[PDB]
RNA sequence: AGGUGGGGAGUUUGGGGGCGGCACAUCUGUUAAACGAUAAGCAGAUGUCCUAAGGGGGGCUCAUG
C-alpha cells in the first residue's frame, strides 16, 4: 500500500523515452535462476523502479487546450496530457543525412549573375482572341493551342511544332542526365 | 603583361570556359557585383501593362 | 533606470569615455551583423556636444566647431 | 505510378526518421519454441512488424550480404533471424543496418525456463502503445556489450519519439535486469527480460498526488545468453550519430519578440 | 634561355532574363530479338476527361482449359 520508494544511489531517468536506469547493486544470491524468490524479488524491484519513474514522470508540465474534437487532427480538451521533454539518449541512426544536392550549372550561373529566382506567381497566363486566361501549362494551355487552331498561315507545320517541343523535352532530359553525374 | 594581362588571369581562373557572362569591366578591382552597383549611379519606358 | 547613460567628454583629442562609446557601437553593430549597414543620429540642444563629439569620435576636426549655436 | 513514388520517398533518408521497421526471418532451424518466441516478439512489435514467407538458410556471421539485400529490398532497418545450432541451443540473432549495410551482430539465446504469454494471466494489451523501460545494474551503462544490448532493446521498443504522451498510454513496463553483478573480466551474466502490466492502486497512503503502483507479470519471461558479438567501426558510429543541425546575445523572448543584451 | 616588363607607345570603351512541359482504346514505315507471338520508342487524321496525379470512398476479379 505505501508508495514511498528510495535507493542509496540516485536513480537516473530518461523522460524523453519513458526509460530509467538503476545502477544499484544486483543481488546475485537471489537473482539465480534456480531460486524461487528470484521472481518475487524481480517483481518488487520492477515495481519500485516503475513507481520512481511515474513519480518523476508526473512532475512534468501538462497541456490543457480549450478546443474541441473539431477535425480529425484536433485534440480534446478533456484529455490531460503530459509534456515529455526532449530525448536524452543518442540512439544510432539508420540512414545518413542526404545533405548532398544538385550542382547543376543553373545554380552556379544564378550565383554568378544577378538573376533573382522566379517567384512562382501562378499558372494563369493571359492570352488574346479567346476572352479567357488559358493558363500556360496545366490544362489545355497555349502549348497545344498552336496545334488546335485551324489556320497555320505561313509540308505539315502542325507536326513540326510538336516535334520541336519533344526535341526541347529531350534536350532537358539530356541536361538532367549530364547534371546527374555532378 | 604577362600576368597583368586580363587574358592570362581569365585562363588561369578558367572563366574562359564561361566567358559568355563576361561583364563590361571585368577586372580584379570592382568585379561585376561592384561594376553593376556603380553603374546605377549613371524607369520611363511608358509601357502599358494589363493590370488583370 | 531607463537608459545606458554613457559618460562622455567632447574633447577632440583628450576625450573621456570614448572607448566605452566605441565598444557600445561595436556591440550594436554585432547585433545588426545581418544588416551590413547602420547609422547613428544625434539629438540635443545646439552647441552641446554634437559636432565636437562627432569630431572626437573621428579623432580629428571634420565638422566646423566654434562657440556658436549654429 | 504515384504509389511507387510514395514508397521511394520513404526509402530515401529522412531528416526525421520514423519507427524503425523490423523484419523477422525464420532460419533453417526454426524450432516450434523459436516460432513461439518470434510470435511473442511480434506481439510487442506490431504494427511495425514483418515476417518472411518461409524458412531460410542464411548465416549472418558466415554470410552478411543476404541480410543487407533483404533490408534494402524491404526498407527494414532492424533485422531478426532466429537460428539454433546443436552447440548454440535456442540461439536468436539480432542485427542492425545502417544505410542498408550491416551495423552490428549479437547472438541472444533463451533458456528452457522461458514462459510464454499464454502461460501468464490474461490481461488487456493494446498494440502500438509505447511501453516503459527500467534498467537495473551498472553494467548496463558501464559495459560495452550491455550498453549495446540496451541500445538495441530501446531502438526495438522505444516506438515513436513523440513529445506528448497520454496518461492512459502507460499500460505496461519492460523490466531489464541482469543475473547479478560480476567482477571485471568475468563472464557476462545472462540478461533477464521481463514485462509487467501496470495497476493503478489508489493513493490512500500517497495522498492524492501519486497512486500506489502495482505490477502484474505477463511475460514473455526470457533469459538472454550472450554469444558471438560484432561491433561497428568508429567511423560508422560517428555517422550513425549525425545531427540535422536544426546566436551571441540573441534570444527569442516570449511572444516571439527578438530581444538582446547590451552589456 | 626564362621573368618584371602603360615605366613607353597605338586603340577602343557595342546598338539583351528567365523557359520546358499531358496519358490513356487505337492502326500505319523502322524498330522485329528473324519457325513467331509481338514487346521495350520515334511521327502521325484519332479523343477526353485522368481538373496533365488518380487520391479518397463502395463494389468486381482475373490470361486460359
Ligand atoms: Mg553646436
Amino acid at each position: 500500500l505505501p508508495v514511498t520508494v528510495e535507493k542509496p544511489i540516485p536513480v537516473v531517468y530518461d523522460l524523453g523515452n519513458l526509460a530509467a536506469f538503476d545502477s544499484n547493486v544486483l543481488d546475485k544470491n537471489d537473482l539465480d535462476s534456480s531460486n524461487a524468490r528470484r521472481e518475487e524479488k524481480i517483481k518488487s524491484l520492477t515495481r519500485d523502479n516503475v513507481q520512481l519513474l511515474i513519480n518523476q514522470l508526473l512532475s512534468l508540465p501538462m497541456k490543457t487546450t480549450t478546443e474541441s474534437v473539431g477535425g480529425t487532427g484536433g485534440q480534446s480538451s478533456v484529455m490531460t496530457l503530459l509534456q515529455l521533454p526532449d530525448p536524452t539518449t543518442d540512439l544510432p541512426r539508420e540512414k545518413p543525412l542526404p545533405k548532398a544536392k544538385a550542382m547543376t550549372k543553373w545554380e552556379k550561373f544564378a550565383a554568378k549573375k544577378g538573376i533573382k529566382p522566379k517567384e512562382r506567381a501562378g499558372k494563369m497566363i493571359y492570352d488574346e482572341a479567346s476572352g479567357e486566361w488559358v493558363p500556360k501549362w496545366g490544362y489545355k494551355g497555349a502549348n497545344k493551342k498552336l496545334d488546335d487552331q485551324w489556320l497555320v498561315e505561313v509540308i505539315d507545320p502542325r507536326t513540326l511544332n510538336r516535334a520541336e517541343r519533344k526535341r526541347l523535352v529531350k534536350k532537358n532530359e539530356k541536361q538532367q542526365r549530364r547534371n546527374m553525374k555532378n | 603583361g604577362t600576368g597583368k594581362k586580363e587574358k592570362s588571369r581569365r585562363i588561369r581562373e578558367g572563366d574562359t570556359k564561361d566567358g559568355n557572362l563576361r561583364v563590361k569591366g571585368e577586372n580584379f578591382y570592382r568585379d561585376s557585383k561592384r561594376v553593376k552597383f556603380l553603374n546605377m549611379y549613371t524607369f520611363q519606358d511608358s509601357t502599358i501593362p494589363d493590370a488583370r | 533606470k531607463e537608459r545606458p547613460t554613457l559618460a562622455f567628454h567632447a574633447s577632440i583629442t583628450n576625450s573621456f569615455g570614448k572607448g566605452s562609446l566605441i565598444q557600445l557601437l561595436r556591440q550594436f553593430s554585432q547585433l545588426h551583423t545581418d544588416r551590413k549597414q547602420i547609422s547613428v543620429g544625434f539629438i540635443g540642444y545646439p552647441n552641446t556636444g554634437k559636432s565636437s563629439i562627432i569630431n572626437t569620435l573621428r579623432k580629428k576636426k571634420v565638422c566646423q566647431v566654434a562657440p556658436i549655436p549654429g | 505510378n504515384a504509389r511507387a513514388k510514395r514508397a521511394l520517398v520513404k526509402r530515401e533518408a529522412k531528416l526525421v526518421e520514423n519507427v524503425k521497421q523490423a523484419l523477422f526471418i525464420p532460419g533453417q532451424s526454426c524450432n516450434k519454441n523459436l516460432h513461439d518466441i518470434m510470435v511473442d516478439l511480434s506481439a510487442l512489435k506490431k504494427p511495425d512488424m514483418k515476417r518472411f514467407n518461409r524458412k531460410n538458410d542464411i548465416h549472418p556471421f558466415e554470410d552478411m550480404s543476404p541480410l543487407e539485400f533483404f533490408s534494402e529490398k524491404n526498407d527494414c532497418s532492424l533485422m531478426v533471424l532466429m537460428t539454433s545450432s546443436k552447440k548454440r541451443k535456442n540461439n536468436m540473432t539480432f542485427i542492425r543496418t545502417f544505410g542498408y549495410k550491416i551495423y552490428d551482430m549479437i547472438e541472444l539465446m533463451v533458456a528452457d525456463n522461458f514462459k510464454l504469454l499464454s502461460d501468464f494471466k490474461k490481461l488487456t494489451f493494446t498494440v502500438g502503445l509505447k511501453p516503459m523501460f527500467t534498467f537495473q545494474g551498472a553494467a548496463f551503462d558501464t559495459h560495452p556489450v550491455y550498453k549495446q544490448i540496451k541500445s538495441l532493446f530501446l531502438d526495438f521498443f522505444r516506438g515513436e519519439s513523440t513529445d506528448l504522451q497520454d496518461v492512459a498510454g502507460l499500460q505496461h513496463v519492460i523490466s531489464m535486469t541482469i543475473q547479478g553483478d560480476f567482477q571485471d573480466g568475468e563472464p557476462l551474466p545472462n540478461v533477464l527480460f521481463r514485462v509487467y502490466k501496470l495497476k493503478s492502486y489508489k493513493s490512500d497512503q500517497g495522498g492524492k498526488r501519486l497512486p500506489r503502483i502495482e505490477l502484474v507479470e505477463i511475460g514473455p519471461r526470457l533469459d538472454f545468453k550472450i554469444g558471438r558479438i560484432h561491433t561497428p567501426s568508429p567511423d560508422m558510429v560517428t555517422e550513425a550519430h549525425k545531427k540535422p543541425k536544426q546566436k551571441k546575445n540573441v534570444e527569442l523572448d516570449i511572444m516571439g519578440d527578438k530581444l538582446g543584451r547590451i552589456h
